[PDB]
């Protein structure tokens, strides 16, 4: 059994096949429905676990993302996800292949387009063949996960107890505001999905409000969402796996061996969490 | 159990709101009119509709959520009258009464409740509601009333849900008094509902009961109900089998196209058979297999009236023990051996054949 959507995608022809694939997480069950792989290859984002104590070792565990963004770029680059008023022109689809660019637009609701090239397919000896099974297929899915839940019982729910309010921690961070208002107007899935890939800075529950960290780590965003600080310059964000200038102008350093008498000391890890606002739990 | 002497029940589905109007200032004889007053509520929710500016009789009213203790617990309450109290839709029994007699407004009757002088000012709705199922909508709380007031009146598409500790009485509670408010309603809305259900048919089957008991004293109102699963499949399989210009199509809509030539053939459907057949309790009843459930039908100055097993005179036991018997000189095993002989060469069958005599009721 497997879920991720990037695996239920499957090539139009031949050539263009899907090898590099998702991975077995594919197959796992975070309730993402996408490989970190495709996280990557889409977004600059990786997936990780926060573990949580419930006042014990008794196991509690949320999950979070890194993002993989550095800290010199602006604008467009460091737009991790867009609204529908900018999708098209951030993915530029025609770029993507054909199936892609439809789930784009499915995700999107631009019914329209969509159905404008089903209605040019139809008698394609391509579509006739079962790429429409498969693009239903994909919408039986859909249905299986928003319609069932998502802009239904969890759009519920978070509109009747547990809201987090993704909102400014401080006021007077205004370049935040009340963006946080503009959840609403998202498909259930991608809310549902940045639910699930960004934390709170805080809990309240009848046992007390929990701070998790003194400072957020992000901003909300005109159109989709954009790694950026709330305040001040970026904050440093290393990387991990051409005629430019790569000067350091480092320190000379002559004290060799340092890490063969440190390396019993902690190892400090330096990439970005994500906070954001409250969350609030009964029981 | 029984409602303790000096209370009484008014149901009304108005009650669904509360009926501020209509208390009045209890009295002792002597006319010792207590306007402290004490209301009793299922939820602290429920009291932040509620306003003291509608009662300037009492000078004195307060409201708490009801909570079942333990050591009051009695057949015959506790009495206190020095203050009126009301209690509005309640769960669960009462320990302590008010003044004079204690009266209780509730849209349910609990099986607490059965023993008890009551009344139900009752009125036919006659408009049915309906659910319907796809696998646009509009997010139904499913719990608080009025969050959602006026969209009920607006849409027609009405999703819901639950949390999940919650109470199968508030449950039942709160379905009832939607499907109240959407018989006020002028078109019939859809229900849609995301739960695993099963559940929710058991709860059907209370409501089954529920309605039941209020019938013993009822307004024998012709309200729609339907099983809701085993029927569900097969009427579905029975659309797929035809041809399915509408699969929302309601199934009253076929019962009514066979109602068209029942009469003219004056003989059951199957489909009618086959309700009252396979519910587990109101049929045939795997539940105890009773299939003795047979149904005799008449109709309008009929001198007669067909029963499960074809044409029967009026008010008789469906068949008599005596009759022009199936006569063993018919239906003798070699008579019938024979013919299957027969019929089995001629066909070039080897297997799946078996056949029985006919059997005669009152009339031939
Ligand atoms: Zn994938």
């Amino acid at each position: 059994v497997n879920r991720c959507i990037f695996a239920s995608i499957v090539s139009f022809d031949a050539c263009i096949t899907y090898k590099s694939p998702c991975s077995p997480d594919a197959y796992h069950d975070d309730g993402w429905f996408i490989c970190n792989n495709h996280l990557i290859k889409r977004f600059k984002m990786s997936k990780m676990v926060l573990p949580i104590f419930d006042e014990d070792d008794n196991q509690f565990k949320m999950t979070i993302a890194r993002h993989l963004v550095g800290n010199k770029e602006r604008g467009i680059k460091r737009i991790l996800i867009p609204s529908a008023t900018n999708y098209q022109d951030v993915f530029n689809l025609n770029s993507m292949m054909q199936a892609e660019q439809l789930i784009f637009h499915l995700i999107y609701n631009n019914e329209n387009a969509v159905n404008t090239i089903c209605d040019n397919l139809k008698y394609t000896e391509g579509f006739t063949s079962n790429t429409q099974r498969v693009i239903h297929s994909v919408y039986a899915t859909t249905k299986s996960i928003l319609d069932t839940t998502n802009p239904n019982t969890f759009c519920s729910r978070v509109s009747r107890d547990e809201l987090r309010f993704f909102d400014v921690t401080n006021a007077r961070a205004l370049r935040g505001g009340a963006g946080d208002q503009l959840f609403n107007n998202y498909s259930g899935f991608l809310q549902n999905l940045i639910r699930r890939a960004v934390a709170p800075e805080y809990l309240q529950i009848d046992t007390e409000e929990l701070r998790f960290r003194n400072c957020a780590t992000c901003i909300i965003d005109e159109t989709g969402l954009v790694a950026s600080v709330p305040d001040g310059p970026e904050l440093y964000n290393p990387i991990r796996s051409r005629l430019q200038i790569r000067n350091v102008l480092k320190f000379e350093g002559d004290t060799r061996e340092l890490d063969r008498t440190l390396s019993g000391y902690e190892e400090y890890p330096t990439y970005v969490p994500l906070f954001l606002g409250y969350q609030i739990i009964n029981s | 159990m029984e409602c303790p002497f000096q209370i009484q029940v008014c149901i009304s589905d108005r009650f669904f709101a509360f009926p501020h109007n209509l208390v009045e200032p209890q009295s002792d004889v002597g006319n010792k009119l207590i306007e402290n007053l004490i209301v009793y509520v299922p939820t602290d929710d429920d009291r932040l509709y509620i306003d003291k500016k509608q009662f300037p009789k009492f000078n004195s009213v307060l409201v708490y959520r009801h909570e079942h203790d333990v050591n009051i617990d009695s057949r015959s309450p506790k009495k206190t009258a020095s203050a009126t109290i009301v209690y509005w839709n309640p769960l669960v029994p009462i320990t302590e009464i008010g003044a004079g007699e204690t009266r209780v407004f509730s849209v349910l009757l609990t099986n607490n409740l059965f023993y008890c002088n009551t009344m139900i000012v009752h009125h036919e709705n006659p408009k049915c509601p309906i659910e319907f199922t796809y696998p646009n909508l509009r997010p139904i709380a499913c719990e608080i009333p009025l969050s959602h007031f006026k969209e009920l009146v607006e849409s027609n598409d009405f999703l819901l849900c639950f949390n999940l500790e919650t109470s199968t009485m508030v449950k039942i509670l709160s379905l009832k008094r939607i499907f109240c408010i959407f018989q006020y309603r002028k078109q019939p809305a859809r229900y849609v509902i995301n739960l695993p259900h099963e559940e929710i048919d058991n709860l059907y089957n209370k409501l089954n009961w529920e309605r039941t008991r209020r019938l013993m004293k009822g307004d024998v109102p012709s309200n729609c109900a339907t099983v809701n699963r085993s029927s569900l499949k097969y009427i579905k399989q029975a659309q797929s089998l035809l041809g399915i210009p509408d699969y929302s199509q309601t199934v009253v809509d076929f019962v009514k196209m066979f109602q068209k030539i029942i009469f003219p053939y004056q003989l059951v459907p199957n489909v009618i058979i086959k309700l009252n057949n396979f519910d587990q309790m109101v049929s045939s009843a795997p539940n105890k297999a009773e299939p003795y459930k047979k149904i005799r039908l008449f109709c309008k100055n009929d001198s007669i009236a067909i029963s499960s097993s074809g044409i029967v005179p009026i008010n008789m036991p469906d068949f008599s023990p005596p009759n022009t018997f199936d006569y063993s000189d018919y239906a003798n095993r070699t008579n019938i051996n024979f013919v299957t002989q027969r019929v089995l060469t001629d066909g070039g069958f080897s297997s799946g054949i078996t056949v029985t005599p006919v059997k005669y009721n009152y009339y031939l």
